[PDB]
RNA sequence: CGCGGGGUGGAGCAGCCUGGUAGCUCGUCGGGCUCAUAACCCGAAGGUCGUCGGUUCAAAUCCGGCCCCCGCAACCA
RNA sequence: GCCCGGAUAGCUCAGGGUAGAGCAGGGGAUUGAAAAUCCCCGUGUCCUUGGUUCGAUUCCGAGUCCGGGCACCA
RNA sequence: CGAUCAACGGAUAAAAGUUACCCCGGGGAUAACAGGCUGAUCUCCCCCGAGCGUCCACAGCGGCGGGGAGGUUUGGCACCUCGAUGUCGGCUCGUCGCAUCCUGGGGCUGAAGAAGGUCCCAAGGGUUGGGCUGUUCGCCCAUUAAAGCGGCACGCGAGCUG
RNA sequence: CCUAAGGUAGCGAAAUUCCUUGUCGGGUAAGUUCCGACCUGCACGAAAAGCGUAACGACCGGAGCGCUGUCUCGGCGAGGG
C-alpha cells in the first residue's frame, strides 16, 4: 500500500539502498501500489559505485509489502518493510541478486525473473 | 593542393582561398523489375545521381538494370528505405567507391542570438540547403531554453542569412494590479520592461543545452 | 467536406447545387464537395 | 499609398454622408469601371489594396485608374484614454464616396480582365459596388 | 503620454536674452625640429547650423510641423 | 504582420546612361629575412525571381531576409 | 498718476505645505468593486485569393484589404446602490454554456496499415498527483484516454480561510 | 564639457534590484522562496555610520532528521451542548 512520498527498502544489489515513490504507474489516478505493481521513485540513498545513484528516477516493482495482502484462498501475508526490485522498461531487474523473500504475486503480474532470483518466495 | 574538410564542417580551410570542395561519390547499380523505372529515376533525380547507362536484361520483361554515378552522402539513411517502399519490394541495389567528384556545396552556418554555434556548422547543396536551414532553424526554435529576451534563431550561407526564427520572451504581467483605469499607469510600468528586455537583450549570452542538441541532431 | 460561408466551384467539373436550404458543391473529385454553413 | 503632400489644416470635422455623389459618376477614362452602391470613408489601405490587387491582375498591360484621393483626415484619440483633452490624433486618410461614383476604371485589357480585377477589387472595399462599362451615357456627359 | 531641456566642422562645447558676425579646445592635412616617433612650433581645410514650412529686406537665432536625444512625472484605489 | 529602410566583392561599406573604396587574401616594393607601412590584382551573376525602359543596383511586383516603432509575448 | 488686482467683475494692506493619527456635515450630484449601456481593445468565426505547399491557390496554409459574432480582457460612459452591494487567491459545494481536452459518430487528406492532420456532429460522463510562488496564470517533475475553456456579483467570507 | 567637489574602503539582484522567476552554481524527481557567486548598484556606501562579529532572540527566511489525523481520508469512541 505504497503511494507517493512512501520510502521503500531496495531489495536488489543495484546500489540503491533506499527509494521514495514519486507515482504509482497504474491507471490515471490510482490512489496506492501492491505487490506487483510498477512505480516510479528517486533514489534516495545508494552505496557508492553502484549502478544507480542517488538523484536518479528509476522504475520498481513492489515486491515485499508492511500492509497485508489478501489472497482469494482466504488467507492473506505481511511483511516487516515495504520492499522493491529497480526494472527496466522490460519489467527486468537491473541488478542480478534480490534479497529477502518476496510475494507470490509477483508471478502471474510478470517478474517471473524477479521470482527466480528470489531465496524464497511466499 | 588537396585535402579532406575532416569530421568537422566548420573546421574547413579558409573559404576565402578555395576552389573546389569534393564529395565522394558511388557506382551505383540497381536492379529493378518492370517500370517501377519510372519511380526509380525519380527518387534519384532528387538524390542528384548522373543516369549514365541502363540496359534490358529481356526474357520476361521487367527486369531492367540501372547504373548510376550519386553523390556517397545521399544514401546513408533514407535511400535504401525508399528504394524498397516505391518498389514493393524489388529493388536491388549494390554500389563500389568510384572516387571523388566535385559537387556545387555550399557552408551552412547555425547562430543562437547573434553566436555562432559551431556544433550545428553543417554542408549541403544550394539546391537544398535553404530547405535545409528551413528546418533545423525551426527544430531549434522549439527546444532552445525561452529567455528573459527574445532570442534570434538564424542559418547564413556565409555572411547572409537565410532562415530566421524567433524564441520568446518570457515576461512578468507588469499590469497585473493596474483596475486604476489611467493609462499612464500602465505606460509606466510598461516602458520599464521595454527598456529592460533591450539591456537583457544586448548583453544576454544565451548557451545552447546539451539536451537541445541532441534533440536536434535525432 | 468543406463547410463554409461562399461555396463555388473550384473546377469545371464541379457542379453546384441546392440541398436544405444550404448550397453545394458536388463533384467527382472529393476535395470539391462543399456545404455552406 | 496615397495621402495629401500638405494641408492647410490637420483635422477636420467628420460632415455627413448623404447625398448621391456630387461627380465622378461617369466613366470618364476608361473602358470599365467601379462604382459605388452606398456611402462610406474608404481608406487609402483599402484603396492600395484594391489597385495593388488589379494590378496583379494585370502583370504584364493596362492602365489603372484611381479616381478618388484620401483627403479627409482621420481623427482617433490614443487608446484606454477618457474622454475629453482635445480633438485625436491624425491616424490616416480617407475618401469620402457617396453612391454613383466612379472609383476606378481600367483600360487597355480584355472584357473578362476587366470584369475579374474590378471583382476582386470590389472585395476589398467596405461598400457594395457595381461593375460598368463605358456608355454612350458617359459620352454625352 | 504630460512637463522641461536639447540637436551647430570629425569629437566635446560657445554663439541664439538678443535677427545681419559661426567661435574655443582637441582631432585631421601641408611644412619645420629630431637619426627617427611623440611632445612642441608655423600654416591651412573642414559647419549653410537635425529636417520641412512660415515670419522677415535678411533666420543658427523668431514662430510652427515632423524626427531624434536627455532629464522629470505618471498618484487614491 | 505593421511604419520607416536596408540587402552592392571573402568581410564592413560609399552610390535611371553597367558600380567603386577600405578590408581579407595572392603577388610585389621596402629588408639580410621578417613585423609595420605601401603598391598591384580578380568572380561582383549590384540578395532571389518577374516585369518596366533604347538604357535599371534605382522604377513596378512577388519571395526571403536585416536594423529601429507598434503589437502579440508567466 | 501708483494695478501681469493676468484666478484679468478685481475676497485681506499682508499667506505655503502635510495628515497612513485623523474628525464632522454631505454625495451614488462624483472615483475605486460588481452590475448595466457600448464593444475601441480582446476572443472566436467568416469574405477576398496574393503566396506557400517539388508538381497543385483551397491536404495543411491564406499577404493586402473586407464583414460579423461573443460579452470571458483592458477600457469608455457615470444609470440603481457611499443612512455600506465586504476585495484577490485558496478550501468546500457545485451547476451551466460549448467556440470539444478525452471518449462516441462522421467527411476530407499531401488517408496503405497503424498512428496523425483538419473540419463537421456531439455537453452523457470524465478531465491525476506533485515542486516554486499569496498567487489566478505559468514553468517544471511523474503520469494519463484526457490532463478543455468559459458563465454563474471575474459563482460561492450571515459557509470556512485570511 | 561642466562642478563647490564628482562616491574612496567595504559591500552589492540586498529588510535596498524596478526590468526580474537577471545570469551562473548548489540543494529537490521537479525550487518565482533559499544558500553561494557575478556586477547591468532604475535608486548601497561610511556615526539618519560602512563591512564584519562569539553569545543571546516566544523576531522573519531556507533545508534536513525525528514524529505525527496536517493530509491521502476518513472511521470510531467519551463527555458539555
Ligand atoms: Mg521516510
Ligand atoms: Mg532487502
Ligand atoms: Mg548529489
Ligand atoms: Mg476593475
Ligand atoms: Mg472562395
Ligand atoms: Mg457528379
Ligand atoms: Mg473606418
Ligand atoms: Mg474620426
Ligand atoms: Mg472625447
Ligand atoms: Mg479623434
Ligand atoms: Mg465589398
Ligand atoms: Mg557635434
Ligand atoms: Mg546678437
Ligand atoms: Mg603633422
Ligand atoms: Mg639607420
Ligand atoms: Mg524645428
Ligand atoms: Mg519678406
Ligand atoms: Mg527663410
Ligand atoms: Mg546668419
Ligand atoms: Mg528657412
Ligand atoms: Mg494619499
Ligand atoms: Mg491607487
Ligand atoms: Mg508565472
Ligand atoms: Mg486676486
Ligand atoms: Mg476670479
Ligand atoms: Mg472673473
Ligand atoms: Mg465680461
Ligand atoms: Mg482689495
Ligand atoms: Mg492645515
Ligand atoms: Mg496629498
Ligand atoms: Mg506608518
Ligand atoms: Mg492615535
Ligand atoms: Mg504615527
Ligand atoms: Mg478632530
Ligand atoms: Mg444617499
Ligand atoms: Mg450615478
Ligand atoms: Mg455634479
Ligand atoms: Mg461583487
Ligand atoms: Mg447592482
Ligand atoms: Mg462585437
Ligand atoms: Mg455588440
Ligand atoms: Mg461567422
Ligand atoms: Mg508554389
Ligand atoms: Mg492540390
Ligand atoms: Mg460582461
Ligand atoms: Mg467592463
Ligand atoms: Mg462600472
Ligand atoms: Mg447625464
Ligand atoms: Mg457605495
Ligand atoms: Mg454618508
Ligand atoms: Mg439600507
Ligand atoms: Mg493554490
Ligand atoms: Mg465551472
Ligand atoms: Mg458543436
Ligand atoms: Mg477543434
Ligand atoms: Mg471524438
Ligand atoms: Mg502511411
Ligand atoms: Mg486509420
Ligand atoms: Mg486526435
Ligand atoms: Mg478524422
Ligand atoms: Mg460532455
Ligand atoms: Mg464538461
Ligand atoms: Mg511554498
Ligand atoms: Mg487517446
Ligand atoms: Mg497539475
Ligand atoms: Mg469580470
Ligand atoms: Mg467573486
Ligand atoms: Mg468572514
Ligand atoms: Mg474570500
Ligand atoms: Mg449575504
Ligand atoms: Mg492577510
Ligand atoms: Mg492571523
Ligand atoms: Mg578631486
Ligand atoms: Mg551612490
Ligand atoms: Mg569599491
Ligand atoms: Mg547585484
Ligand atoms: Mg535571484
Ligand atoms: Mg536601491
Ligand atoms: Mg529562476
Ligand atoms: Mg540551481
Ligand atoms: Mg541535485
Ligand atoms: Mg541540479
Ligand atoms: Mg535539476
Ligand atoms: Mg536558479
Ligand atoms: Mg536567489
Ligand atoms: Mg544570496
Ligand atoms: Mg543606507
Ligand atoms: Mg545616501
Ligand atoms: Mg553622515
Ligand atoms: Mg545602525
Ligand atoms: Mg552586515
Ligand atoms: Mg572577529
Ligand atoms: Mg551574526
Ligand atoms: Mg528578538
Ligand atoms: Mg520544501
Ligand atoms: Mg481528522
Ligand atoms: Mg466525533
Ligand atoms: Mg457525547
Ligand atoms: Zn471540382
Amino acid at each position: 500500500m505504497i503511494q507517493p512520498q512512501t520510502y521503500l527498502e531496495v531489495a536488489d544489489n543495484t546500489g540503491a539502498r533506499k527509494i521514495m515513490c514519486i507515482r504509482v504507474l497504474k491507471g490515471s489516478n490510482a490512489k496506492y501500489a501492491t505487490v506487483g505493481d510498477v512505480i516510479v521513485a528517486s533514489v534516495k540513498e545508494a552505496i557508492p559505485r553502484g549502478a544507480v545513484k542517488e538523484g536518479d528516477v528509476v522504475k520498481a516493482v513492489v515486491v515485499r509489502t508492511k500492509k497485508e495482502i489478501k489472497r482469494p484462498d482466504g488467507s492473506a501475508i505481511r511483511f516487516d518493510d515495504n520492499a522493491a526490485v529497480i526494472i527496466n522498461n522490460q519489467l527486468e531487474p537491473r541488478g542480478t541478486r534480490v534479497f529477502g523473500p518476496v510475494a507470490r504475486e509477483l508471478r502471474e503480474k510478470g517478474f517471473m525473473k524477479i521470482v527466480s532470483l528470489a531465496p524464497e518466495v511466499l | 593542393g588537396e585535402e579532406v574538410e575532416v569530421h568537422n564542417p566548420a573546421d574547413l580551410p579558409d573559404p576565402t582561398r578555395i576552389e573546389e570542395i569534393l564529395e565522394p561519390y558511388v557506382k551505383l547499380t540497381i536492379f529493378t523489375p518492370e517500370e517501377y523505372v519510372g519511380s526509380l529515376m525519380q527518387l534519384l533525380q532528387e538524390k542528384r545521381g548522373r543516369l549514365v547507362n541502363m540496359n534490358y536484361l529481356p526474357g520476361a520483361q521487367k527486369r531492367v538494370e540501372l547504373v548510376y554515378e550519386a553523390p556517397f552522402a545521399e544514401i546513408l539513411y533514407d535511400f535504401h528505405d525508399r528504394l524498397k517502399s516505391v518498389s514493393r519490394g524489388y529493388a536491388s541495389m549494390d554500389y563500389e567507391q568510384a572516387g571523388y567528384r566535385p559537387g556545387d556545396l555550399v557552408k551552412v552556418n547555425v547562430l543562437v542570438h547573434g553566436e555562432v554555434v559551431d556544433a550545428l556548422t553543417f554542408i549541403a547543396h544550394r539546391e537544398k540547403a535553404y530547405t535545409m536551414a528551413r528546418a533545423i532553424v525551426d527544430k531549434l526554435a522549439e527546444v532552445i531554453p525561452r529567455q528573459l529576451f527574445e532570442v534570434p534563431i538564424q542559418a547564413a550561407i556565409g555572411g547572409k542569412i537565410i532562415a530566421r526564427a524567433t524564441v520568446k520572451a518570457l515576461r512578468k504581467d507588469v499590469l497585473a494590479k493596474c483596475y486604476g483605469g489611467d493609462v499612464t499607469r500602465k505606460k509606466k510600468l510598461l516602458e520599464k520592461q521595454k527598456e529592460g528586455k533591450k539591456r537583457l537583450k544586448a548583453i544576454g549570452k544565451v548557451e545552447v543545452p546539451q539536451e537541445a542538441f541532441l534533440a536536434v541532431l535525432s | 467536406m468543406k463547410v463554409r460561408a461562399s461555396v463555388k466551384r473550384i473546377c469545371d467539373k464541379c457542379k453546384v447545387i441546392r440541398r436544405h436550404g444550404r448550397v453545394y458543391v458536388i463533384c467527382e473529385n472529393p476535395k470539391h464537395k462543399q456545404r455552406q454553413g | 499609398m496615397l495621402m495629401p503632400r500638405r494641408m492647410k489644416y490637420r483635422k477636420q470635422q467628420r460632415g455627413r454622408l448623404k447625398g448621391a455623389t456630387k461627380g465622378g459618376d461617369y466613366v470618364a477614362f476608361g473602358d470599365y469601371g467601379l462604382v459605388a452602391l452606398e456611402p462610406a470613408w474608404i481608406t487609402a489601405q483599402q484603396i492600395e489594396a484594391a489597385r495593388v490587387a488589379m494590378v496583379r491582375h494585370f502583370r504584364r498591360g493596362g492602365k489603372i485608374f484611381i479616381r478618388i484621393f484620401p483627403d479627409k483626415p482621420y481623427t482617433k484619440k490614443p487608446l484606454e484614454v477618457r474622454m475629453g483633452k482635445g480633438k485625436g490624433n491624425v491616424e490616416g486618410y480617407v475618401a469620402v464616396v457617396k453612391p454613383g461614383r466612379v472609383m476606378f476604371e481600367v483600360a487597355g485589357v480584355t472584357e473578362e480582365q476587366a470584369m475579374e480585377a474590378l471583382r476582386i477589387a470590389g472585395h476589398k472595399l467596405p461598400i457594395k459596388t457595381k461593375i460598368v462599362r463605358r456608355d454612350a451615357y458617359d459620352e454625352a456627359q
